């Protein structure tokens, strides 16, 4: 076969960085084989909207984009369309319309430490709701009170970011879960990606 | 935009950097009961220190809202719950002397030692053999001399260090815009801004008395009753009409009757239900036994445990070079941890235990979707109340013939009904008018009704009327009597347990019906019935979101406590008491002590 996807590097990345800050990887020119993918850990939730399980080889397309984030358990069910949330409006939205399949699975063995995993932060307090397929990594203090906060913390000024804390005593639904968003889109060029 | 959104954003804040504090405090604590070491009470003291300044920093801040603006019926009580002012409002030195107080009254409540009379080779502790002497022992003499002797030790050395905490904290009650401090405890109760679900501070006042009105002919009953027994055990010491003798109920204190099983036994030929030698004979451990306490749950449709409980919890004693507390707890941790901490043998009084802790386990699951200040039980009752319903329910006879401990051969008669209602009888009716007294006293000393010259006056004459003990050495105002129980000291509220006991059967009864049990209250489980464990979770999943008398009308179809579903309990005893009563006088007598 002449080109295999780098789906061993969406995936096995080590580091998936934060929701606030998602990896936009683009996968394109290769051929896509989800063997690999099912033949990886057993997944905590693998739904397929826009592209049918079955039909996810036979379907070609011409770019991929794979989305790379750690989230808590209960804020799994909220990366799906039509779904509202604090992570949903505030840290990535998937589409009214997303294709694809979205791939989770537990993370507690390698993203959990007893001192505590502070690196993984999401964000809580925004002025807006955020678009489809939205990257904010900009931190201003969140000014709800009535007046300017200066770019300074105090009273009625909080910093948008919030740190999770992933710990192995954590019970299920607060542990680590690893994202990877496989998003599927159609433009006006030669797929080269079939599998 | 409006101060609600602000506050809005602010308790987000709040609750998401309180479930982190509070995780690591609590995951400090638990470790150093598990594994007790210098290493780790060091870490516990800084787990704690940076929890409390977090919480004061919090309460500190939240005040800048006024709660006149927040409509929303939960902001506006967990704003309310901030700004309660644990931060003192006393002054620096007010607030180091209190602290004084509280400490130099525990330090005496623990370390006071009773010794032998003109022999020092033994100073006894309270607790390890003093409490052992006074449960078992079937001397006048000697319980008398321990009774005295504990109350010369204590409430003596109190009385001066208690008039300064009633002052210090009725001053603090009037900072706060609590009336007294009596009205500061009794705020818990309170509801306010649910139109048609109010409460009032006052109104638990009327509450508990009509509640003691109506409980007073069972324990007129149950008094003449032990009164008889007890007399037939010591014969010159009792009086017919008289009240009973204080050493001789069975505690230091009079609060629990449960020793008087033995001496005030109804049938001695019945043997009591116990399922030791079978679970022995089945060979059983621990973590069978918190299993099959899980199949409850899981039968009624509550959740069943999690595998991190499973892993994390110690449920067997490590024994050994492991050094541990043995006080059963059901730890919340935060954040889905659950755990047990309980030294766990081969007994059924343990497998009973086990099913208490996982009834408190299931609350904690239940309400853990609430935000991190109502995550608690709707009053101060409730939480102890679903416990004890489970315990209750575990040990019925059907319960325990469905588990297969207990033989189908036996049948259960009169007597072991009897038998088994009086002992729960001497365990629950009695506590109920020594907390009544105690609160009523310790309510009117805060409001200041009873003058300080008069305290101890007030305080045995109320006993003498209501709980119908009469003290057995005459004491002046140089004793403390209240100072020697463990809440009187340690400064804990009491009227909890009341009202625990009325909401566990008041929770029985509304369970059953809904179980569709017919015959006596006392032989009903609520294993297989879907119906009950639905109804009782509608209130778990609450917790303080909405207030605890809505929960309560969820449960039991009232807005109010009421006794009558523990009465309904004990109306088989309650016609053997009229029984056997019918030669033995019913009420007490004031006028007669054993002094003079
Ligand atoms: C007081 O304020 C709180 C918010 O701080 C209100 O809480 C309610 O919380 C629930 C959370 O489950 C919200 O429900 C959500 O609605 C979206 C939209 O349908 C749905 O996608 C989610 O799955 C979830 O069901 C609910 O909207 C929210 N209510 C309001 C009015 O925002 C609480 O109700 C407020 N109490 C009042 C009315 O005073
Ligand atoms: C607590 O005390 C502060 C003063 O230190 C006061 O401004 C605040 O209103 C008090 N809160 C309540 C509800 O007592
Ligand atoms: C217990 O919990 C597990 C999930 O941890 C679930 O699969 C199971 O059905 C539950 N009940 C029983 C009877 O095991
Ligand atoms: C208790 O904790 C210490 C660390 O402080 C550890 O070395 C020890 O193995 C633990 N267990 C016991 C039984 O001491
Ligand atoms: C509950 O259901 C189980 C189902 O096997 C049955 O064995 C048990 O006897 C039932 N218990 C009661 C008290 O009806
Ligand atoms: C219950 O009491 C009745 C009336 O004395 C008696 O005839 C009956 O046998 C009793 N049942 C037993 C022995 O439990
Ligand atoms: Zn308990």
């Amino acid at each position: 076969i002449t080109n295999l996807c780098p789906f061993h590097e969406v995936f096995n990345a080590t580091t998936f960085a934060s929701v606030y800050a998602w990896n936009r990887k683009r996968i394109s020119n290769c051929v896509a084989d989800y063997s690999v993918i099912y033949n990886f850990a057993p997944f905590f939730a693998f739904k397929c909207y826009g592209v049918s399980p079955t039909k996810l080889n036979d379907l070609c397309f011409t770019n991929v984009y794979a989305d790379s984030f750690v989230i808590r358990g209960n804020e799994v069910s909220q990366i799906a369309p039509g779904q509202t949330g604090n992570i949903a409006d505030y840290n990535y939205k998937l589409p009214d319309d997303f294709t694809g399949c979205v791939i989770a699975w537990n993370s507690n063995k390698l993203d959990s430490k007893p001192s505590g995993n502070y690196n993984y932060l999401y964000r809580l307090l925004r002025k807006s709701k955020l678009k489809p397929f939205e990257r904010d990594i900009s931190t201003e203090i969140y000014q709800a009170g009535n007046k300017p906060c200066n770019g300074v913390a105090g009273p009625n000024c909080y910093s948008p970011l919030q740190s999770y804390g992933f710990r192995p005593t954590y019970g299920v639904g607060h542990q680590p879960y690893r994202v990877v968003v496989l998003s599927f889109e159609l433009l006006h060029a030669p797929a080269t990606v079939c599998g | 935009s409006t101060i609600e959104e602000q506050a809005k954003t602010f308790l987000d804040k709040f609750n998401h950097e309180a479930e982190d504090l509070f995780y690591q405090s609590s995951l400090a604590s638990w470790n150093y009961n598990t594994n007790i070491t210098e290493e780790n009470v060091q870490n516990m003291n800084n787990a704690g220190d940076k929890w409390s300044a977090f919480l004061k920093e919090q309460s500190t801040l939240a005040q800048m809202y006024p709660l006149q603006e927040i409509q929303n019926l939960t902001v506006k009580l967990q704003l309310q719950a901030l700004q309660q002012n644990g931060s003192s409002v006393l002054s620096e030195d007010k607030s180091k002397r209190l602290n004084t107080i509280l400490n130099t009254m525990s330090t005496i409540y623990s370390t006071g030692k009773v010794c032998n009379p003109d022999n020092p080779q033994e100073c006894l502790l309270l607790e390890p053999g003093l409490n052992e002497i006074m449960a078992n022992s079937l001397d006048y003499n000697e319980r008398l001399w321990a009774w005295e002797s504990w109350r010369s030790e204590v409430g003596k050395q109190l009385r001066p260090l208690y008039e300064e905490y009633v002052v210090l904290k009725n001053e603090m009650a009037r900072a706060n815009h609590y009336e007294d401090y009596g009205d500061y405890w009794r705020g818990d109760y309170e509801v306010n801004g649910v139109d048609g679900y109010d409460y009032s501070r006052g109104q638990l006042i009327e509450d508990v008395e009509h509640t003691f009105e109506e409980i007073k002919p069972l324990y007129e009953h149950l008094h003449a009753y032990v009164r008889a027994k007890l007399m037939n055990a010591y014969p010159s010491y009792i009086s017919p009409i008289g009240c009973l003798p204080a050493h001789l109920l069975g505690d230091m204190w009079g609060r629990f009757w449960t020793n008087l099983y033995s001496l005030t036994v109804p049938f001695g030929q019945k043997p009591n239900i116990d399922v030791t030698d079978a679970m022995v004979d089945q060979a059983w451990d621990a973590q069978r036994i918190f299993k099959e306490a899980e199949k409850f749950f899981v039968s009624v449709g509550l959740p069943n445990m999690t595998q991190g409980f499973w892993e994390n919890s110690m449920l067997t004693d490590p024994g050994n070079v492991q050094k541990a507390v043995c006080h059963p707890t059901a730890w919340d941790l935060g954040k889905g941890d659950f755990r047990i901490l309980m030294c766990t043998k081969v007994t059924m009084d343990d497998f009973l235990t086990a099913h208490h802790e996982m009834g408190h386990i299931q609350y904690d699951m239940a309400y853990a979707a609430q935000p991190f200040l109502l995550r608690n039980g709707a009053n101060e009752g409730f939480h102890e109340a679903v416990g004890e319903i489970m315990s209750l329910s575990a040990a019925t006879p059907k319960h325990l013939k469905s588990i297969g401990l207990l033989s189908p051969d036996f049948q259960e008669d009169n007597e072991t009904e009897i038998n088994f209602l009086l002992k729960q009888a001497l365990t629950i009716v009695g506590t109920l008018p020594f907390t009544y007294m105690l609160e009523k006293w310790r309510w009117m000393v805060f409001k200041g009704e009873i003058p300080k010259d008069q305290w101890m006056k007030k305080w045995w004459e109320m006993k003498r009327e209501i709980v119908g003990v009469v003290e057995p050495v005459p004491h002046d105002e140089t004793y403390c009597d209240p100072a020697s129980l463990f809440h009187v000291s340690n400064d804990y509220s009491f009227i909890r347990y009341y009202t625990r006991t009325l909401y566990q059967f008041q929770f029985q009864e509304a369970l059953c019906q809904a179980a569709k049990h017919e015959g006596p209250l006392h032989k009903c489980d609520i294993s297989n019935s879907t119906e009950a464990g639905q109804k009782l979770f509608n209130m778990l999943r609450l917790g303080k979101s909405e207030p605890w008398t809505l929960a309560l009308e969820n449960v039991v179809g009232a807005k109010n406590m009421n006794v009558r579903p523990l009465l309904n309990y004990f109306e088989p005893l309650f016609t053997w008491l009229k029984d056997q009563n019918k030669n033995s006088f019913v009420g007490w007598s004031t006028d007669w002590s054993p002094y003079a």
